[PDB]
């Protein structure tokens, strides 16, 4: 008899549970694919852009005032570039940053200026003359481990008095006019309270950066609300919803009204009026279990403005440098997860592109196998910003692209799926998993659409408690056909496909088996 | 996570990368070792005889 | 025929139904097993950590100012030592407490400053100085129960005032800024009534400890609200959810803005808008009648930060020394429950642990023999804390580990369920069980996912009436075989596995057998 | 990361004899013993069988 | 011992699987992944280029 | 919880550590002893002769 | 708890002679049965069909 399994059911990646009973369109392993209503299809490759700061980078921020003004932002290590157009300038302090910064760079937006801190120096912020200066009207001892704005306040968190660190915030500024720094901080007069607030917990506010209308501050152990009140309280603060924290201060993002945080023991989405533990029973586990953890500042947290999804990089076990290699990519618009193996990246941030030089059929200097798209890239979506990538053994920024190719090297993918469904049928036409009988295996047969060749491998395993072991189908090049032929008896089949090319889409295939007896061990 | 069952003809294809774990035990680490060897050995074995 | 039994359907221990009649996946008895998506798998051992303060323990706070700030407050009889690093100081008032503290030691952070009362002495704070201080403005001889806090006044409940103690509450306190201990009591002029309040009711206002926003208040048989809306009355008090009072002053836990309360009559969770009975038709019976109840005080509720986890702990029936030994264990993100079988406990909390030496493989002094991790304990989940757990005949606090071993010694398991459906099949698939006819058992195919063997005891009575009686199966030992063959003629079965190994998941299991006559007696 | 560069698809070129010295810490021996599985599998199906 | 004697063109001929062995001290344990490291190198550099 | 149904040749087998549960009544309490009574005794004689 | 210190595993090597005096608490009583109970199935398990 003969058992079809259909993908583009929206399952993706799902490795918490056991593999033996997952559905069909779901795998337990696997990298570089990602789930469509067309089937299991590969994920794009990488081009260069022009932009290139030559330091270590570390850290990209995006400044635009207007149109055209595209600007570009390098936070490396006791060094701070700006690079915008084919020029790298230096707007560094006069007394350029103490080491280990870039490891520690935030930067955010205050009607119109610019504020960066590296909690190892004073906070700055740009100044009118165009390089980063001290702050204007604060005392210089004072440090603030994360800098934020809340409209007209600037907002300080972990803040050091001159004694120690606290682990408290400061609701520094008097109410800094449009386009101007603060007054000054004065807990004492104008402002009355300007700060110096307990917001008791067993944890340390690590960020209170994000606003849904009311800034609500995270803390690592618990959530809580900020409201504007005024009067001799400026402020107003609750408890919304004790125990779940925050791991990071970059690993949170805001998106139709909601927000995305990665806690220490959960990934969640809320609103203010309640929560919803997403990856709960999907790559909960599996998040924790394969992070390393030595490094958790490492990670951080990006949207994608050309398709609607999230990026959480992370670093790997099988990291040895510390930074990172991997990442969980969630589709928002309707549920899924996805893996991405991919090379040493050091941070990531996305901003508008310049245009080029037009291509002419005179200019161009490559034969027909030379790499590119009909489209220039910058032509293309000139009304969307695009991802920008630092990538440490690379001398230039990156975008991504539709075509495969890296910078010109393969990438690989992997499909693989444990414990496929072989047994009865139900009633109502879907398979269900039988675990008492050997089962034979004659074919399998592949529903495709792309051309070009891939490698598949099956494996076997006599019950439960063994481990899989893998044999070399074959090749499989779907224009000569779409079949292949092996035999094979034993309890629980796995099948693990390997593609390198441009194009892998994958539709349905079928197992054609018979029974075989009964399972002893 | 701990072994991948193995026996004195394994052969690399009873390999698991991903089988040593952050967490897992030390005490499993001598067997993590003697697979590797046995794998070796006989993959040796086939492609030098 | 056979009947294949599935795991992993998310009952759990469901001690109050009938056996007869739970569905598969739920159990009657057992414990020191849990039930996951994966199936019925086995729980973690212990480790131990630097922490040890040499007195009598029975009482373990934390205090942490700030990052790497990590203190540990022991609090025994007579003396309340702090242990920090690796000494400990001792932190008591001149007056060493008198004799029986330890059993009634409470313990709030105030806008950070820490407050401990005995009940048998009066409230103490932690002054400045570094020594637990009697309270600054009070007067000496009023007692209260327990110390809570409201936003910035300091209440008190179950008061005495030198006349004997009243069941009623104080808001003590004229709003103590943040950072310091209050101006004064007197409920006759600034704060007009700072006090003097009687919240009527059949109870004894037992914890009002927690807060949603507005403080709720427990009294013994009724639940009431509090909320400040100041003037000459300072407060509001409504009865909200009356006949659902509080067993204990230490039963009581915040979560995802929600409150977990052990009532004496019920276990419930509340918002304010409703309550829900939780625990209504499992274990709700078996925990007030495994409960001793000459010890009620010595329950006491914890939440578990790095998996979402409420634990009972409790004292049954076979304790003779009066401490708590099980618990019961309920999952919030999947409602179930589960039960723990361990060494006597007096109390346990959960805080940061400091780090450790790096081990080296020039350093390490063990053979392959000896326990441990890959990791150092200290380095996995660097950003959440752990549960610390005194335990009465260890000398040093410790705390969870995957690994299974104890300090050392072994852990065992028992699985085991009552009355196993075995009968005809509904068309829709769902066994269902027959009470009138004799049946005959030939095997048992167990479907698991360890490695190492474990034994199977099978049981049968005649009738309902009758009592189990056990018969030794075998021990299994599922790489070799994963059958077991037995041959048995009675009206009803029951299975009972024991196990003591690190690893123990059972994912389903199917029995063999055959319609024997009819049932007589 | 004081060990060979490696990655997901890299060959027992790779491997470097010396690298886990003595006095290198206990923790990122899993990352060697990995290391090593990684390498043998490529090595064996590049070549005897593919 | 229990640890190959072993030098830098030490061939797979060389290991003897079971040595890694349960009484063996961990502090051995490098050495002995640095072994199974020069066995691996030499043969892909024999047969392989 | 009264008490495991009984006769005289019931043997270890067919007892309930949880039975005698507390506050199940004293009138079952002569009962609970001689059921471990007899146990006892049929176990000294299945294993002594 | 003024018994035998006992626990669900122990052997009937823990079990002492003397400890339910005459002066003691009838409440406890049920302890004391309950504990012969688990003893004498452990020490048979382990020894006649174990």
């Amino acid at each position: 008899m003969e058992v079809t399994h259909k993908q583009f059911d929206l399952s993706g990646f799902l490795p918490d549970q056991a593999p033996d009973t997952l559905k069909s369109g779901a795998i337990s392993r696997g990298f570089n694919v990602k789930p469509t209503i067309l089937g299991w299809e590969k994920s794009g490759g990488f081009r260069e852009t022009n932009t290139a700061p030559t330091n270590e980078k570390d850290f990209i921020f995006f400044w635009s005032p207007a149109i055209g003004d595209n600007r570009w932002f390098s936070g490396g290590d006791k060094t701070v570039q700006q690079v915008e157009g084919n020029v790298v300038s230096d707007v560094s302090r006069t007394g350029g940053y103490t080491a280990g910064s870039g490891r520690r760079w935030n930067a955010v937006n205050f009607n119109g200026v610019l504020l960066m801190n590296n909690e190892l120096d004073s906070p700055q912020y740009l100044a009118a003359s165009g390089k980063l200066e001290d702050f204007p009207n604060l005392p210089s001892n004072v440090r603030f481990r994360t800098v934020a704005v809340y409209k007209n306040f600037i907002l300080g968190l972990g803040v050091n008095f001159g004694s120690g660190f606290l682990d408290d915030e400061i609701y520094w500024s008097h109410q800094a006019d449009p386009g101007t720094m603060p007054p000054n901080w004065d807990y004492a007069n104008a402002a009355s309270d300007s700060g110096r607030t307990p917001l008791p917990s067993e944890g340390y506010c690590v960020t209170s950066e994000e606003l849904g209308s009311m800034n609500i501050v995270y803390k690592s152990d618990s959530i809580w609300t900020m409201q504007l009140i005024g009067g001799q309280w400026i402020f107003r603060f609750e408890n919304k919803f004790p125990g779940q924290g925050i791991l990071n201060k970059k690993s949170v993002v805001s998106f139709e009204g909601k927000h995305f945080v990665v806690t220490q023991k959960d990934i969640i989405v809320h609103d203010g009026y309640q929560v919803r533990s997403v990856a709960d029973k999907r790559v909960r586990n599996f998040f924790f279990t394969d992070m390393n953890s030595d490094y958790f500042e490492r990670v951080f947290v990006v949207k994608d403005p050309r398709v609607a999804e999230v990026y959480v990089f992370y670093p790997s076990k099988n990291s040895v440098d510390g930074l990172c290699d991997r990442a969980l990519v969630w589709n928002w618009r309707d549920d899924v997860w996805s893996l991405l193996n991919l090379r040493p990246l050091k941070h990531a941030a996305y901003g508008y592109e310049i245009t080029g030089v037009s291509i002419t059929w005179d200019n161009f200097v490559g034969g027909w196998e030379s790499t590119g798209l009909w489209q220039a890239d910058e032509d293309v979506a000139k009304y969307a910003p695009v991802l920008h990538y630092s990538f440490r053994d690379v001398p230039k920024l990156l975008a991504p692209t539709p075509q495969a190719l890296f910078i010109d090297e393969e990438i690989e993918a992997v499909w693989e799926r444990e414990d496929i469904v072989i047994g009865s049928i139900s009633r109502d036409g879907v398979p269900y998993q039988d675990y008492e009988r050997n089962k034979s295996v004659s074919s399998i047969s592949f529903d495709v659409d792309t051309t070009e060749p891939f490698d598949v491998y099956i494996g076997y395993k006599g019950s439960l408690e063994d481990s899989v072991e893998w044999e070399f189908a074959g090749t499989v090049n779907p224009m000569e056909d779409k079949r292949l032929f092996c035999l094979l008896t034993a309890g629980l089949f796995s099948m693990r496909i390997i593609s390198k090319a441009q194009t892998f889409i994958l539709r349905s295939y079928k197992i054609t088996y018979e029974f075989a007896g009964e399972m002893w061990s | 996570m701990a072994l991948e069952t193995w026996d004195a003809n394994s052969t690399p294809a009873t390999l698991n990368t991903a089988w040593p774990e952050a967490t897992d035990p030390l005490n499993k680490g001598d067997d993590h070792i003697r697979l590797l060897k046995t794998v070796v050995v006989n993959f040796w074995n086939k492609v030098f005889d």
